[PDB]
RNA sequence: GGACUUAAUGUCACGGUACCCAAUUUUCUGCCCCGGA
């Protein structure tokens, strides 16, 4: 009696202070605690003889605790589940009981409604469009139609009317209410009264409003749901309702965590296929002037790099970050903490320089890649900086990447022995890619500029074979360069000294001519190079190679290192200490096969340490792609060091670059290296 | 056409699912989960019996794997007949996909043929192959296949085709493990069969072609696994438990109906731990029985149920069953009595449950491809087998659930946890090692060696490419089962409250063990090319050898110590699978048959099979050198202990019939030679002490212990020991006796007793008595140990744990119980030679430091100067004329002073002192300390039966005082000096004269009582000493002889260092509160005197036939002997520090009274005190220092005013007055009874004794006329004048009130 | 012999460690004089 309402109203007064968004997420997880605690002590005794009020405050209480759980490895968490589910079930035999009251059953039935939408929005096998609809119709008949004072009830009027639900009658109440946002009413008046004009002039507030908010928002998951919807019903305005919120998250993403940092929700794919369709369908359409065709070519490619731009990775990778001394402390944990916050916001309140495309020097051609994975085409467009014009090309991929993958696997078993497969891959992709020896897509005797996609990052495009007789190599007529996005280009100046360095780590002395040689600087390492010897170059060098093992993390790209004589230097260690190396060419033997790890999927966003090189001042770094012995390397460093203006694709090419028909492994072991990066 | 019949035997325990059809299949999870395991059927409507009926699918399958791997062997020929590649592809057009889709690789070769497979010729490939046949998709006919598999059925060899589900399978849960935090999640559950009774199954083969028979009949021999098991292909009730339930009930309403309900879990403990010691300690009636009382006890055994002990109804109970033995009928009684325990009583509040999550059947459109891989021509293959043993150097513990919740077939919400933790075991009682465990554990090591991998995931369209998955997709291993089949032991944990240092109610849980010492068999095999070297690093690092442990960790309770094992007898052998196929295939690869393997000589090998002699050594091993070596840290170290040692075992004394309170610890060893248990324990000391040791000084050092929770916490303690979201980073172990054999008797009997405040005697049913190990000063005990620590730990907690070792090696935290009266205090500690070097290096340098002695500047003796005025009365008697009485009362109150706001123990506060005090011990008169536990330590008793006789208390023939003693003659002197409350106090006794109004408890006033809760406050006795309730804030330990002339040697006739006494009977109150009106008077103390001479000439006619045998006779040491002793305290303040150390020596002429026989003057000693250290816990952590008496006289005068205050009277200023304590009226009157009349050379020799009977008495002279029946009587002297003079000190009794 | 009980040109389940956190201990001096009918 009296002591069960005493309890009750302390109870009540914790939840209500929870619900307070002034609050701190550290403290919302204690005060539920405490109340939860009170109400099981309360339940344990008067199992049978409890008031439907407290069995109300129980599944309030836990709608709240399903709040606080974030998904951690791009899965929904099992706990939201259950702890929906035991709400339910709570609140399920308040409504069986026989009270006869009327305020009582219309908050049970509210707070049964928005379990079951949360419930049927993270599942949707365990709770059915039939049974959400009945349920909200039966809660409906109730009365819960109180628009003026409860955002509740205005949430599933919305959903009912996602349903199909007629709701003529009161819509005026709706949109009177002031409670309502923007993206709520612009639903309303499209799919009640099938108007647009209002639903456009709503739209375009709310995708403005968008700009401000962080992604962890769930408005940001609702827009792009929206619009997916808009799409599946071969309506018109998705066209520029895409656009709009591209450009919104392209201004918002701007936000400088350590320079690049994204938070993964589990759209931003599917929207950027979207804006990347409608602006190539609008492309297609025909129009005497050619500008507008030129723009919308060059806009493809810019949506293309502004996607490539970042990575993302996950939370529990963002929990157990390496500290340091100043980024560290401020920037990873600003981050998370803003990210958190306006994740648990929504569910209480409802309210150097980047350069041109077009600045590429006299004489080169630059080609941009894009994998389309909603319509599952390929794409590619190219720039001509001699004609000043833009060109694309669409292909399938569902085949290369099969041969990709028995490449893979014969290559992880029988290393030098699998150069049967290599030579398959190569054809494979001389014949998925036509366009590579045609003269009206790509002028002969142009350097080229390649920058990949997802799963293209691997391909040897420079080792391709044309699909006849006896082709020839794509090496044999270009030169080409790569680079993992075009944001990663900078204007540089060389006024580089004139020293050559040297590091090694070695467990054995393979390299014993090398070394002995008499033009390597006062500064050299030779043997037992450790991480702190990197730190204390100053004066710019113009040639340092680093000879050492490898290590992969296959989790988070930050912690990958290479192995010296110490603890190691990583991603992150370079990006914050090394300071001494701008304008410097390096040239690397780590067999990027053991800096990154194997993929499983279409899709992976591995940054190597060749990118943290280019981040702090290199010029270009050189590697191997895959796994040779130390003859060639030593090979290809006496030749570089010889002179250092050659270029790569004439040693490649006058060293049995181009016997794979008669003797397989020179081939192999002779188009295992690329350069990387781009020369200004 | 012919049929060929087969056979298929299980070598270990295989798995089972049940039956679901093609469509209904996709509903169920473990159904999807388990589509390659033994099917199960229900024959019946709510039915439990059924079938078992393996699908020939599976071994198609699995035929047609075997088939491909012996042509790959080959290069694609078998016999000189050469193969194609055949077909595993089907378009989705022009037909429908099969039932099962591949999923891994494919090995191919060169094809090597002229014709294209065709209707009219194939080879032997395509044959086996249902390729070009007239059988398809749809089964129509029977006969259209060109070779078809059936079903193979389980052979019921003896009869009742009704098979039950629970005689064949058996429920178990397997989970997945983090790697980083240690923790796991999303587990699941399976069902395991029995191989030994149903293990074999029958099938038939039909092949009408015989082109192909060479390679099937090869191909049946070269299977090696099927349903999770190795396996080989040859061509031919309730009444019971109902009732002891309802027994346990029974038993459960009659506890509850005598408020005993808390005691059911003891009792089920007592009952489960009765297995291990037979049917005769329950018909010989072997049970402990009462200490004195036969009724009314204490004990459990003798609580009635049903008008009868307990005893006797566990008696009638075993003779009623007596059928399914004694284990089991204990074991089954014990778990019903947990399980109605558990859920009759309903602090560890949880929300949510676990989550069982079932790898998902990944299912998708245009996603399945084919990946074929073809090795190069002209490698080889080989094989290597490992056998070995696995010896247990711990006890290991691998966990189970509780098996009323693991019944095959079958299974708003609160959380309710169990809290008793069986161990895993097989059908015969065998310990068993499950394969599962076995491979954890061995990924868990090949990631550390390799130094990266991946965390496995249960999806699975395209397999791993990783360095750890390459390598686990080779490797094969077995089940282990021991040959040892007696029960497990039981260990106990508990939890302490941070702030009152007392034990948490309701924090008991315990779990199963088993012994160490034990051995297990070993079996690993590898197949490829190359033998890697990261498996010989683990192998290497596994194994122990000439200096070396062995680091392999199984199961779980890694933090306490518990499953580490090492390797031994290691053997490698090597298979030639080109050269030599047709042998490996004809012995089956030695299946099943790896123990005659173990013990084969190299002359009886097998063809094909040849000793392997490339195997890398230790150190030249690049792996294990830098990844396995320098994972775990070890630090050894000694303790020594110079005084009792109490570990106490609560089951055993209930067990046990040796009728003991409280005993010590020990274990059972496992010998391997001779293959026995050991016939004799082991004591030591448990690793979950030991590690709560270090948790709680490294909390009180740093603070954290005095936190609320550590839900999301990430504190130096929660970093360094883990909590539910991350494991620890140090593991314990335990602390071993080492020289027990030097001892002659290693346990040694002590007795103790509660002596009452008014009164003065012993109070009744207050004796108790301990086992305590027998330690001494001048021969300690040696316990050694050992903990492990994991590397990557920063700069300050390194600092943090050489702080705690050095607080232990310091004496601050005591081990076992009774710490306060001198138990388990450490004396040392050393450190072995071979832990790391900076380790010893900061041990010596972080050593508290060096105190500065100052030189002789003040440091002599610590002398009180006060002399007391005394007593007028015997100083102007200088003839020695009047007769005293020897013991008087004292009154003061009622008003006590209770404090709410008490002082924790979680926390060094910083205004707060802590230290030591050292002092000795003069003996003014001969003191007696008896050694009662033997009551003839003369040998006097066979010439005078019934004499007792006894000798002076030691340990190890050393002369000693026990700390007690010490303790309550302080706190009675504490107590009368500030005015508590009556701690010890006789409640409950009513008077009589020559009925009264109320018992002795009702006329005590309400403000005397003993303190009871904390919620009322405590007064300055409780608050400094403790309570039940409340730990105190003093330790005192033992007292060790020094020196002095001798013992009281006296010329008679029998030992002359002996004496006997007179008689000491039966302190009466009924003298001091005469006639029905009258409150108790107060404390009693006596006086001092020297009536010690008057006996020592009246013995000789004491003997003789004046007491036959009511006096004793014990040893008496002399006058003039010094002791020694130590005093411990923290966090008192400033006037609590002053008064201990003004009441521990009140100055001059002051002495206090000890031992057995004060009326007739013995024991009268004083105490110096000659030195004192404090220490403070800060930043710096300041070092010892020894303090002036410019300090010791500040603490006394603050201890001064504090009683000045307390006195309550404005009129007495308070400042800084010199001390002069006679002016307090109740410390005057205390102070004159410890006066002592003979300090020095003024003799002023006073008489005291007792009046002697009417007139016909002994020792009675004419005249004086100072017997009873005078001074007894209420007409020479009225009630209120005796109470008057009994009241008061000195003005003697004689003539009366001169 | 058949059924309960398979489907055939495609089964990585030896693809998953019942794991993680808690001091059997706090308080007590082996002491002792006046009456039984
Ligand atoms: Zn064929
Ligand atoms: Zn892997
Ligand atoms: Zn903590
Ligand atoms: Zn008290």
């Amino acid at each position: 009696p009296t002591r069960e309402d005493i309890d009750r109203k302390e109870a009540e007064r914790l939840l209500d202070e929870a619900f307070n968004p002034r609050t701190k997420p550290v403290d919302r997880k204690k005060i539920i605690n405490s109340a939860l605690k009170i109400l099981i002590g309360l339940y344990k005794e008067k199992k049978d003889d409890l008031t439907s009020a407290s069995f109300i405050s129980i599944a309030r209480a836990y709608y709240l605790v399903s709040i606080t759980i974030l998904p951690k490895g791009t899965t929904i968490p099992e706990k939201k589940k259950e702890a929906l589910r035991k709400g339910i079930e709570f609140i399920d035999r308040a409504i069986n009981k026989f009270n006869g009251s009327i305020l009582d059953s219309q908050r049970a039935f509210r707070i049964k409604s928005v379990l079951s939408i949360e419930f049927n929005r993270i599942d949707r096998e365990k709770c059915d469009n039939i049974k959400l609809k009945n349920l909200l119709n039966e809660a409906v008949d109730k009365g819960c139609t109180d628009f003026d004072t409860y955002e509740w009830d205005i949430q599933i009027a919305i959903r009912l009317c996602e349903l199909g639900v007629d709701m003529e009658g009161h819509f005026d109440n709706l949109i009177k209410s002031n409670k309502a946002n923007d993206l709520q009413k612009a639903k309303a008046y499209y799919f009640i009264k099938k108007d647009d004009h209002k639903a456009k002039e709503h739209m375009d507030k709310c995708t403005a409003s968008l700009k401000y908010t962080p992604c962890s928002h769930r408005l940001w998951d609702e827009t792009v749901g929206f619009i997916e919807r808009l799409k599946g019903d071969s309506s018109t305005l998705w066209r520029d309702f895409a656009i709009k919120t591209y450009r919104s998250c392209r201004v918002q993403e701007k936000e400088t965590g350590t320079l690049r940092l994204r938070w993964y929700w589990s759209r931003h794919r599917v929207l950027y296929d979207m804006a990347f369709l409608a602006v190539k369908e609008q492309a297609d359409d025909e129009e005497p002037d050619v500008n507008v065709k030129q723009a919308k070519i060059k806009k493809l490619a810019e949506i293309s790099d502004s996607l490539k731009s970042r990575f993302s990775l996950r939370l529990s990778d963002m929990e157990k970050m390496p500290k340091s001394d100043d980024e560290s402390n401020h920037e990873f944990k600003k981050f998370l903490d803003k990210c958190v916050t306006a994740y648990q916001d929504g569910y209480v309140i409802n309210r150097a320089k980047l350069l041109e495309l077009t600045q590429v020097p006299e004489g080169w051609v630059v080609v941009h890649f894009y994998l389309n994975k909603l319509e599952g085409m390929g794409n590619a467009i190219v720039f001509d900086k001699c004609a000043n014009s833009w060109q694309y090309k669409e292909f399938q991929y569902k085949e290369l990447f099969e041969v990709f993958l028995t490449w893979q696997a014969n290559y992880n078993l029988y290393k030098e022995n699998a150069a049967e497969h290599l030579v398959t891959l190569c054809k494979k992709i001389g014949e998925t890619m036509p366009f590579l020896f045609c003269d009206n897509f790509i002028p002969n005797g142009k350097d080229v500029l390649f920058v990949p996609h997802d799963f293209l990052h691997r391909l040897p495009l420079h080792g391709s074979i044309e699909n006849k007789t006896n082709g020839k190599l794509f090496l044999e007529n270009h030169s080409c360069c790569y680079l993992p996005a075009w944001s990663f280009a900078s204007e540089k100046e060389a006024s580089t000294s004139d020293e050559y360095v040297l590091l090694k780590n070695f467990d054995q002395g393979h390299f014993e001519t090398l070394q002995n040689n008499q033009i390597w600087g006062t500064q050299s390492v030779k043997d037992g190079a450790s991480s702190d010897d990197l730190e204390n170059i100053r004066n710019n060098p113009r040639l340092l190679t680093i000879l050492c093992h490898g290590e992969a993390n296959m989790s988070n790209p930050f912690r990958s290192m290479l192995k010296l004589a110490n603890g190691g230097i990583t991603y992150l260690e370079i990006l914050n200490s090394v300071k001494g190396l701008k304008g410097s060419q390096v040239i690397l033997g780590a067999c990027e096969t053991d800096l990154v790890p194997p993929l499983s999927d279409v899709m992976d966003e591995h940054y190597s340490v060749a990118t943290a090189l280019l981040l702090i001042g290199a010029a270009g770094v050189v590697g191997t792609m895959w796994k040779v012995r130390s003859n060639k390397t030593k090979s290809l460093i006496e030749w570089k060091l010889e002179n250092i203006e050659y270029k790569l694709n004439e040693w490649q090419k006058e060293t049995g670059g181009a016997a794979y028909k008669d003797h397989p492994p020179t081939f192999y072991r002779s188009i295992a290296f690329r350069s990387i990066g781009f020369p200004l | 056409d012919m049929n060929i019949t087969v056979e298929l035997t299980f070598f270990e325990p295989y798995r089972l699912v049940e039956w679901f059809d093609w469509d209904a299949r996709k509903k169920s999870h473990s159904a999807m989960r388990g589509q390659a395991f033994a099917q199960w059927t229900w024959k019946g409507k709510g039915r439990t019996a059924g079938k078992s009926f393996i699908t020939g699918t599976l071994v198609r399958s699995a035929v047609i794997k075997a088939v491909e791997e012996l042509l790959s062997l080959n290069n694609g020929k078998w016999e000189g007949v050469p193969c194609c590649n055949g077909s595993f592809q089907t378009d989705e057009s022009k037909g429908k996909k099969p039932s099962f889709l591949r999923k891994r690789h494919t090995l191919q070769w060169q094809a090597n043929n002229k014709n294209i497979c065709d209707k009219e010729e194939a080879c032997p490939f395509c044959i086996l192959l249902g390729r070009f046949d007239n059988a398809g998709k749809v089964h129509e006919r029977n006969k259209d296949y060109d070779i078809h598999f059936s079903n193979f059925d389980l052979d019921h060899k003896q009869e009742k085709n009704d098979l039950r589900l629970v005689d064949i399978a058996s429920g178990r849960i397997l989970n997945r493990v983090d790697f980083d935090t240690g923790k796991a999640k999303d587990y699941f559950r399976t069902w395991e069969a029995d191989y030994e009774t149903y293990g074999t199954y029958t099938g038939r083969i039909t092949l009408r072609n015989e082109h192909a028979k060479k390679l099937l009949l090869a191909s049946l021999g070269f299977v090696d696994k099927l349903c999770g098991a190795l396996c080989r292909i040859e061509v031919i009730s309730e009444d019971h438990n109902d009732e002891l339930r309802k027994q346990a009930e029974v038993i459960v309403e009659a506890f509850k109906q005598n408020d005993k309900l808390e005691k059911i879990r003891i009792l089920a403990d007592a009952i489960r731990t009765l297995r291990l010691h037979g049917e005769g300690v329950i018909e010989k009636d072997e049970l402990p029985d009462g200490k004195e009382e036969r009724d009314k006890g204490h004990h459990l055994w003798d609580i009635k149920v049903q008008g009868t002990a307990l005893r006797t109804k566990l008696k009638e109970l075993w003779q009623s069953n007596k059928d399914i033995g004694w284990r089991k009928f204990t074991e089954m009684l014990g778990s019903n009595l947990y399980l109605i325990y558990k859920k009759e009583t309903g602090t560890r509040f949880r929300i949510l449950g676990d989550t069982e999550y079932y790898s998902k059947a990944h299912d998708s459109e245009g996603s399945d491809l084919f990946i074929p891989v073809t090795p190069p021509e002209g490698i080889e293959t080989k094989e290597w087998i490992i056998v070995g043993r696995l010896k247990a150097a711990t006890p290991f513990y691998f966990g189970v659930q509780q098996p009323s919740d693991s019944i095959p077939g079958k299974e708003s919400l609160v959380i309710n946890e169990h809290t008793s933790f069986n161990i895993l075991l097989d059908k015969e009682n065998r310990y068993r090692i499950p394969r599962s465990a076995l491979r954890g554990a061995l990924r868990r090591d090949l990631r550390t060696a390799f130094g990266s991998g991946c965390n496995v995931s249960l999806g699975g369209q395209i397999l791993c490419n990783c360095k750890v998955c390459i390598e686990m997709r080779r490797i094969t291993l077995k089940d282990s089962v021991s040959d040892f089949s007696e029960p497990p032991e039981i260990r106990y944990r508990i939890a302490k409250n941070p702030g009152t240092a007392t034990v948490e109610d309701g924090s008991l849980f315990d779990i199963e063990v088993g012994p160490e010492g034990l051995t297990f068999p070993f079996v690993l095999r590898y197949r490829g090319h190359k033998f890697p070297e990261q498996l010989s690093s683990v192998i290497r690092y596994w194994e122990e050898n000439d200096g070396k442990n062995g680091m392999a960790w199984l199961g779980g309770l890694d933090s306490t110590g518990k499953g580490r094992f090492a390797l031994k007898d290691i053997k490698i052998f090597e298979w030639d699978l080109n050269q030599k196929i047709n042998e490996y295939i004809k012995e089956r690869g030695m299946r099943g048959k790896e123990k005659e393997l173990l013990e084969m000589g190299e002359s009886s090998l097998p063809d094909g099979l040849i000793p392997y002699k490339f195997f890398e050594e230790r150190e030249c091993l690049f792996p294990y050198k830098e990844n396995l070596k320098p994972q775990w840290s070890e630090v050894q170290y000694t303790i020594e202990v110079g005084s009792p040692l109490l570990t106490a075992d609560t089951i055993s004394a209930l067990t046990e019939p040796g009728n003991r309170d409280a005993i010590a610890y020990k274990k059972r060893v496992y010998n391997d030679g001779n293959n026995a248990i050991e016939p004799e324990p082991r004591f030591a000391v448990k690793s979950e002490t030991h590690r709560g040791i270090f948790r709680t000084a490294v909390g009180r050092r740093t603070g954290d212990l005095g936190k609320e929770d550590h839900e999301d916490c990430t504190c130096d303690m929660c970093i360094i020991f883990g909590n539910e979201h991350e494991s620890s980073k140090i593991r314990f172990e335990d602390l071993e006796l080492i020289n027990g054999n030097e001892f002659e008797k290693l346990e040694k009997h002590i007795d103790h007793v509660a002596i009452d405040r008014f009164t003065g005697g012993a109070l009744d049913k207050a004796k108790f008595d301990t086992y305590p190990l027998a330690g001494s000063p001048k021969k300690p005990l040696k316990l050694k140990g050992r903990f492990w620590i994991k590397k990557g730990f920063s700069g300050d907690h390194k600092l943090l744990i050489t702080t705690a070792l050095s607080d232990i090696r310091d004496g601050l935290y005591p081990l076992g119980s009774k710490g306060g009266v001198g138990y388990g205090w450490v004396a040392g500690i050393s450190i072995d030679d071979n832990v790391p070097d900076d380790f010893k290096e900061m041990i010596n340098k972080t050593e508290m430091p060096l105190p500065e002695e100052v030189e002789e500047s003040n440091n002599g003796p610590i002398n009180n100067d006060y002399v007391h005025p005394g007593h007028q009365s015997p100083k102007q008697d200088h003839k020695n004329k009047n007769i005293y009485y020897p013991h008087y009362f004292l009154d003061s109150g009622s008003k006590v002073y209770r404090e709410k706001d008490i002082i924790t123990h979680e926390e060094f506060t910083e205004e707060l002192l802590s230290g030591k005090i050292n002092c000795k011990l003069e003996t003014l008169t001969p003191l007696i300390i008896p050694d009662t536990s033997d009551e003839n330590g003369l040998k006097l008793q066979g010439n005078k039966p019934g004499h007792k006789n006894y000798k002076f208390f030691n340990i190890n023939g050393e002369l000693m005082i026990p700390g007690s003693e010490l303790r309550g003659m302080l706190r009675t002197h504490f107590e009368a000096l500030t005015k508590s409350c009556f701690a010890i106090f006789g409640e409950d006794s009513t008077l009589s004269w020559r009925c009264a109004s109320k018992t002795l408890g009702g006329k005590l006033d309400k403000a005397l009582h003993p303190c009871t809760g904390l919620s009322d406050g405590l007064c300055p006795g409780c608050h400094l000493f403790g309570t039940t309730d409340y730990k105190g804030r003093v330790k005192f330990g033992f007292a060790k002889y020094e020196n002095g002339p001798e013992w009281l040697i006296t010329r008679g006739n029998n030992p002359e260092r002996s004496l006997t006494l007179g008689v000491l009977e039966s302190p009466r109150p009924a003298f001091s509160i005469p006639d029905d009106e009258s409150e108790i008077p107060g404390r009693k103390f006596y006086l001092h005197h020297n009536g010690w001479r008057i006996i020592r000439q009246k013995q000789l006619e004491i003997r003789e036939t004046v007491q036959p045998e009511r006096n004793v006779t014990t040893e008496v040491m002399d006058k003039g002997n010094v002791f020694s002793f130590d005093v411990r305290f923290e966090n008192l303040r400033e006037w609590e520090l002053g008064l201990l150390l003004q009441s521990l020596d009140p100055g001059k002429n002051i002495a206090h009274k000890l031992g057995k026989g004060k009326p007739y003057g013995f024991g009268s000693v004083k105490i110096k005190i000659d030195s004192l250290h404090t220490f403070k816990i800060n930043s710096n952590n300041d070092k010892i220092k020894r303090v002036p008496q410019s300090d010791i006289r500040e603490y006394i005068n603050k201890g001064y005013q504090k009683l000045i205050e307390w006195s309550g009277n404005n009129s007495i200023q308070k400042g800084n007055v010199l001390p002069q304590w006679h002016v307090i009226p109740h410390i005057d009157k205390l102070y004159k009874l410890l006066w002592v009349p003979f300090l020095n050379d003024s003799k002023l020799e006073p008489d005291v004794r007792y009046p002697v009977l009417n007139e016909e008495s002994k020792g009675y002279i004419e005249g004086s006329d100072y017997t009873y029946k005078k001074l007894g009587d209420k007409d020479n002297l009225p009630y209120k004048t005796r109470v008057k003079g009994l009241t008061t000190p000195w003005s003697p009794w004689n003539p009366f009130q001169v």
